[PDB]
């Protein structure tokens, strides 16, 4: 049986030596000379487990069987050379211990349970001397004195106690347990509520130590253990001069001391020494412990470095907890600079030969065996290392070798699931490693010599797991926001558009005709014989319209093939079932689109028929495809478009020669009539006409108006003259270039923003295409490095967010199809402008990323159809509601989301769901926890980090800390007057009765007038919005709702797309705990759990009636203080300072029960996600025949 | 590396996207026989020599490890499952 | 040349254009030990 939990009990004298196999109560151990442990130490191997191979330390039957490997003069077990690796040791003590972490970590696990002043006291009852005052005997000497303690040392009496710790040790131990619960449970009920506080807590351990199973007493070392050779190493440097772990100086004088008193008590009791000795014993384990602490640090002879200790080795900076979730260094590695893969179908992928093997030595191996050629294994792997030039029929095999299993992929920052994905690798020359287009926009693929990793598979499983899971090919669109990424692009774009756009000619205009101008014969003639050309404008067509009749798609090419038209003239052709005015040029796009696509014609379906191709466009197409045709083919098409246009977007020869870098004739006419308004109004200024204020507004607001004219203008002779000008039609289509940019280049550039955030009078005419001049330079210059401490402080902070982030989530997954709730969720159609409060329906994307695959929870009725109640609405879907409320027929788009569903520990199917970005109800296990994390700061690359917006807020936000300016909040419901002016400011928020004095500093910008109406909660002065302060007087959800919204406002502000159900099962957490009052079990006080609470306050009302119900409250965690709070350690570890974590925890019980991500991980197990679930890997598969061979033997 | 050369790294990223993908396994013997746990390496390592599925690591090392890192520090540490048992989570 | 790549044509490689020289530097250490010292000579056993 596996594994299915992990309880951190204490540490018992008996039971530490229990352990030990051996009993280090000897020495040092090394003996370099001689490697050798010495006669009883640290590496007495007699004691844990052989260094060598089986064999002893003089040699016997290294013999497999037998069980129970001693000897005459050398009892070294046989049984391998890895135990060394666990078999622990111990040293039994001298007399008295304190494992620290109960005496200076943050309570004071000791000096609290038993009180002893808090601290100083214990601090005083080993070392410093003082002396405790422990049993029995008959109490005061000069005045009473208080069963309890202490007395200074030459504060005479005597001692009839003791010192050390065996003073807290059978103090301890000689300790009602129960009679606390009522000590306690007496103090509780009839204190003052000063110090009457702590009170409580010391129950807190107590209880903590009672039922728990564990004891206190032992808390005093009476066994200090020795941890195992094989892992605090003594590896041999350059010869004969070593490198032990660090830690092992430690345990060093820890024997130093514990040796050294234990002769001084053997013979000579000299009082005063025997305690300036012990006061080492501890200060030994002390260091060995936690050493750092105090303020005095090991001093090796020599350096002044620290030197580790029990604490610092687990204390994460890779210790133990986070060492795993860091980095670790794979087996079958192997990384490189990437490079173009053209030709590389999609699901293929780069990987030279000379690495390509290396990374493959094994399994060739073999599969060469069972080839005819090369005799014996390792026989074989002589070939392959006789230096270079390997054979021909060799390869071959690596190939045979590779065909079917694949490789995963990975840039540097990996961010997203897909920063990750396999590919059916193939053998290609160069050295560098060959990626395929379309990816690139994941990992966010870029071309300067950039490299990713290729890690290899083994498990049947691994493998398997990834292209069905992993295949680039698979995973097409982004949970991220359920929209394309394998989405062409930045050029395949370039290529389709050209061969898209058609043309449009002048020299002609009397063209067309509703009833033939003349004739034909005659309106053709008339271009053989000069003027108006092929394509140009007209009422009902122009000569092409008339000069190409053609039949078949094929002709109209044929035609191409001899230089008649060039693919975008407007020529006459029937198309499947029609006349259709279209190019060669667009026609030809369906049928490469259809074919691929298999069926020509719902391909002209999805397809935009007439009109120039583009991002937005084919992205649709390309999701359009997938909906209604399987990713298989979705691929294909993705495919041959990178080909065909491709190869496209270059036989149409494009270019740049900077003459077509265009400027409109207008732009001196344009910076020639503006040049002017400014004569006109600093001669304005000569006068009065305007302030300095109402004048530096204005040659501003001037050239900005005028820049605009520049940008638009430039672009207008742009679409009238040179439609086919190479920038433009870029920007047009999705090539590159925005709106922005290509100013610049042509038209001009505008005003530059100061260091200081201001904005020089004087602009920047030159644009560009003209080489700009000397100062304009030293002006236009900030910019791109003050938006150059973006891209710097913006790339650092790793993933800040995002980790945060994770350990919160990691948790959620699809756990169960439907929670079975019936409760849900309004979503918000018509935002509230908190401003003019003027109303409107929201903007395209943001719905989306609202409803799209969202959970109908009360059906709807709008225009005619009926959405039943519970249907994964279509993006159609919600298109169509969105025309609905344009319609207004709906205004609260019901919904089943995550910010509810009750499965605690995940998410049930129904809730959240579909959007497994594979646009199909989410399957079951899904890592949501996570994705939901990932996607979220994906994005947190792009925000501006200067500063309030971007990710600042975020912080603020998910964190949630009352943020500046507090925002003025309406506690209750009413009416509204507000009172004097430059001098006392505030405001009164008085109902009826009760006229509650809202304050302003003296400098706010207010927004609810004088005399206005209310409810509970909301936005009054502007500002912010404080996340506790609401909540307390308003509910959790509430402020749930605000929050995603909230932070959704920023992302949406910059371009951020994203399901909301993300962020949302962030927050969910954010509310996970909450605390008590009238308890019918635990402490009074103690954060906790939803479902704890229910579990327990729906079970102490229904079957085990009585008690209590135990209620709780409204109370807000943020990522941070959140997760701290999870009840599992191994994972609550990681953060802050893991001591404390363990210390309490150790105590009682403490069971985690391995359900989390970090939690199943930091050991490695099987993840409980996907294929490691509870729904799909406890299946055994059947073979049809061998069903009958297996029912001959169940009935016997 | 002496004769034959590297050993690429990997990362919490690398993984929590593993976490992305149901990637079990991927995942599991991307923290082991690729690493740390020794038997494993060995153990796979071998098991292509001869092609056969090859891992299925019996326990993790590092878990091993630290819970011993622990003990050496106090603490039992133990194990139970479904049913609240006894482990034998060292079998050595 | 996609997204930001470049292609060459094989005629720098005839015409030898654009080659760099490069000169790794090696180094080695041979410390003295308990063992014995760390000498260099051109004997090493087994060393065909």
């Amino acid at each position: 049986k596996e594994v299915r939990k992990v309880r951190i009990a204490l540490a018992s004298p008996e039971k530490i030596r229990s352990w030990s196999y051996g009993e280090v109560e000897k020495p040092e151990t090394i003996n370099y000379r001689t490697l050798k442990p010495e006669r009883d130490g640290l590496f007495d191997e007699r004691i844990f487990g052989p260094i060598k191979d089986y064999e002893c330390a003089c040699g016997k039957y290294k013999r497999q069987r037998f069980e129970g490997k001693v000897c005459e003069r050398c009892g070294v077990e046989v049984t391998r050379s890895i135990v060394r690796r666990y078999r622990m040791g111990h040293i039994e003590l001298a007399t008295p211990a304190a494992h620290i972490w109960f005496v200076k970590d943050v309570p004071s696990k000791i000096g609290t349970l038993l009180d002893l002043s808090a601290t100083e006291l214990e601090q005083v009852l080993y070392f410093n001397k003082y002396i405790v005052l422990d049993p029995k005997g008959a109490v005061l000497d000069g005045v009473p004195v208080e069963k309890r303690q202490l007395l200074t040392d030459e504060e005479y009496g005597g001692i009839d106690a003791r010192m050390g710790a065996e003073a807290i040790q059978e103090l301890l131990k000689e300790l009602d347990l129960e009679k606390l619960e009522r000590e306690l449970l007496e103090e509780m009920k009839h204190p003052s509520r000063a110090r009457r506080a702590k009170a409580r807590k010391r129950l807190e351990v107590v209880r903590a130590f009672l039922d728990s199973g564990n004891r206190p007493e032992w808390m005093i070392l009476e066994a200090v253990p020795v941890l195992p050779p094989d892992l605090r190493p003594m590896v041999q440097v350059d010869g004969g001069r070593f490198a032990t772990s660090d830690l092992n100086d430690l345990y060093r004088r820890l024997i130093n001391r514990n040796n050294r008193l234990k002769k001084l008590l053997a013979q000579g009791a000299p009082e005063i020494i025997i305690r300036n000795e012990k006061r080492m014993l501890q200060e030994a384990v002390d260091a060995v412990i936690d050493n750092g602490r105090r303020g005095s640090p090991v001093t090796n002879p020599g350096s002044e470095r620290p030197l580790r200790s029990l604490t610092d080795i687990l204390s994460g900076k890779q210790g133990r907890f986070r060492q795993n979730l860091l980095g670790k260094r794979v087996d079958y590695s192997g990384r490189s600079v990437i490079v173009v893969g053209p030709q590389l179908k999609l699901h293929q992928c780069g990987l030279p030969k000379r690495m390509a093997l290396e990374l493959f030595k094994p399994f060739l191996l073999k599969k060469m065996e069972e080839k005819a050629f090369a005799p014996n294994v390792k026989a074989a792997r002589r070939m392959l290392e006789r230096q270079r030039d390997i054979k021909d029929e060799v390869w071959d095999a690596l190939e045979e070798v590779i065909h079917g299993k694949v490789v995963l992929l990975n840039r540097a920052p990996t961010l997203h699931r897909l920063g990750i994905q396999a590919f059916q690798p193939v053998l290609v020359e160069g050295q560098s490693i060959q990626l395929h287009p379309l990816v690139c926009e994941a990992f966010n693929a870029d071309f300067d010599g950039d490299q990713m990793a290729v890690h290899v598979p083994l498990s049947s499983f691994a493998q398997a797991e990834a292209r069905i899971q992993m295949l680039s090919a698979h995973n097409l669109l982004s949970p991220a926001s359920g929209e394309p990424l394998a989405k062409p692009s930045r050029d395949i774009i370039l290529g389709l558009y050209y061969i898209t756009q058609v043309r449009k000619e002048k020299k002609g205009a009397g063209m067309a005709f509703a009833t033939p101008e003349e004739a034909l014969a005659a309106y053709e003639r008339g271009e053989v014989a000069l003027n108006a050309p092929i394509v140009v404008a007209g009422r009902e067509t122009s000569v092409g319209r008339l000069k190409f009749v053609f039949a078949n798609p094929d002709e109209a090419l044929l035609a191409v093939a001899h230089g008649l038209l060039d693919l975008q003239d407007v020529v006459t052709v029937r198309y499947l079932g029609r006349r259709l005015e279209t190019s060669p040029g667009r026609i030809l796009f369906a049928r490469i689109v259809g074919e691929a696509v298999g069926d020509e014609k719902v391909a002209q379906e999805l397809i935009q028929m007439d009109v120039p191709q583009e991002k937005n466009s084919l992205k649709d197409l390309v999701y359009q495809a997938f909906l209604r045709l399987g990713m298989e083919k979705t691929a294909r098409l993705l495919d041959a478009l990178k080909y065909y246009g491709f190869t496209l977007s270059t036989t149409s020869g494009i270019t740049i020669g900077i003459d077509d870098a265009v400027i409109p004739e207008e732009k001196q006419r344009y910076l020639e009539e503006a040049d002017r308004k400014l004569r006109q109004i600093e001669q304005a200024y000569e006068m009065g006409f305007l302030t300095d204020r109402e004048r530096y507004d204005q040659v501003i607001q001037l050239w900005t108006e005028t820049t605009e004219k520049v940008t638009q203008a430039v672009f207008k002779n742009f679409e009238e003259n040179y439609p086919f000008n190479p920038l433009y039609v870029m920007a047009q289509s999705g090539a590159r270039g925005n709106p922005q940019q290509i100013r610049q280049l042509c038209g001009m550039r505008g005003l530059m923003q100061k260091p200081s955030g201001e904005t020089f009078e004087v602009p920047v005419r030159s644009s560009f295409r003209e080489g700009l001049t000397v100062l304009e330079y030293f002006i236009s210059s900030h910019g791109a490095r003050k938006g150059g401490a973006d891209t710097a402080l913006r790339t650092a902070d790793s993933g800040y967010l995002t980790r945060k982030l994770v350990d919160v989530a990691h948790e959620i997954v699809v756990r169960e199809a439907d929670c079975g709730t019936t409760n849900y969720i309004s979503v918000p159609l018509f935002q509230m402008d908190e401003v003019t409060r003027t109303l409107r329906l929201r903007k395209r994307s943001d719905i989306e990323s609202g409803l799209y695959g969202r959970v109908l929870a009360r059906e709807v009725e709008a225009l005619g159809r009926r959405l039943e109640e519970g249907r994964y609405l279509s993006l159609e879907d919600v298109h169509f509601l969105i025309k609905a409320a344009e319609a207004g027929e709906v205004r609260e788009v019901p919904v089943r989301s995550p910010l509810t569903c009750q499965t605690r520990y995940g998410v049930c199917q129904k809730c959240y769901g579909y959007d497994l970005s594979m646009a199909r109800p989410v399957s079951i296990g899904e890592a949501v926890g996570v994705v939901a994390a990932e996607s979220i700061g994906e994005p947190g690359t792009q925000l501006t980090m200067r500063t309030t917006q971007g990710l600042p807020r975020v912080i603020e936000l998910f964190e949630a800390r009352r943020p500046k300016a507090k925002a003025v909040i309406s506690e209750i419901d009413g009416v509204v007057r507000i009172e004097e002016g430059e001098d006392r400011l505030s405001v009164f928020v008085e109902s009826e009765g009760f006229s509650k004095e809202y304050k302003l500093p003296k400098d706010a910008r207010l927004l609810v007038k004088d005399g206005d109406y209310v409810e509970a909660g909301q936005p009054l002065t502007r500002g912010a919005i404080d996340p506790h302060q609401l909540l307390e007087a308003k509910g959790p959800e509430a402020v749930e709702r605000y929050l995603v919204d909230e932070i959704q406002k920023v992302y949406r502000a910059q371009g951020v797309k994203l399901h909301d159900k993300h962020i949302e099962i962030v927050v969910r957490q954010m509310l996970k705990y909450v605390e008590v009052t009238d308890p019918g079990d635990s402490r009074l006080l103690e954060g906790q759990v939803l479902e704890k609470w229910d579990v327990e306050a729906l079970n102490e009302r229904l079957i085990a009636e009585g008690k209590v119900p135990v209620a709780w409250k409204p109370l807000l965690m943020g990522v941070t203080k959140s997760a701290l709070s999870t009840k599992s350690w191994l994972s609550a570890a990681s953060f802050q300072n893991t001591t404390h974590v363990l210390t309490e925890a150790a105590i009682a019980g403490k069971k985690d029960e391995l359900i989390g991500l970090k939690e199943n991980v930091i050991l490695g197990r099987l993840i409980p996600a996907g294929t490691g679930s509870d729904f799909v890997r406890f299946t055994q598969v059947v073979d049809q025949r061998t069903l009958k061979a297996i029912e001959e033997a169940r009935k016997e | 590396g002496k004769a034959q050369f590297g050993g690429q790294r990997f990362g919490e990223m690398e993984v929590w996207a593993l976490e992305a993908y149901g990637a079990a396994h991927t995942l599991q013997e991307m923290l082991t026989i690729k690493s740390d746990d020794i038997e494993g390496r060995n153990a796979a390592y071998q098991a292509i020599i001869k092609g056969e599925d090859v891992p299925e690591p019996s326990v993790p090392e590092s878990f091993r490890v630290l819970v011993k890192e622990l003990q050496a520090l106090a603490l039992d540490v133990q194990t139970l499952d479904e049913k609240d048992n006894p482990v034998d989570i060292f079998e050595g | 040349n996609f997204e930001d790549a470049i292609v060459i044509s094989e005629e720098l490689l005839k015409r030898d254009f654009y080659t760099s020289i490069h000169i790794e530097r090696y180094e080695i250490e041979a410390r003295d030990t308990k063992l014995g010292p760390e000498r260099i000579t051109r004997d090493i056993p087994h060393l065909s």
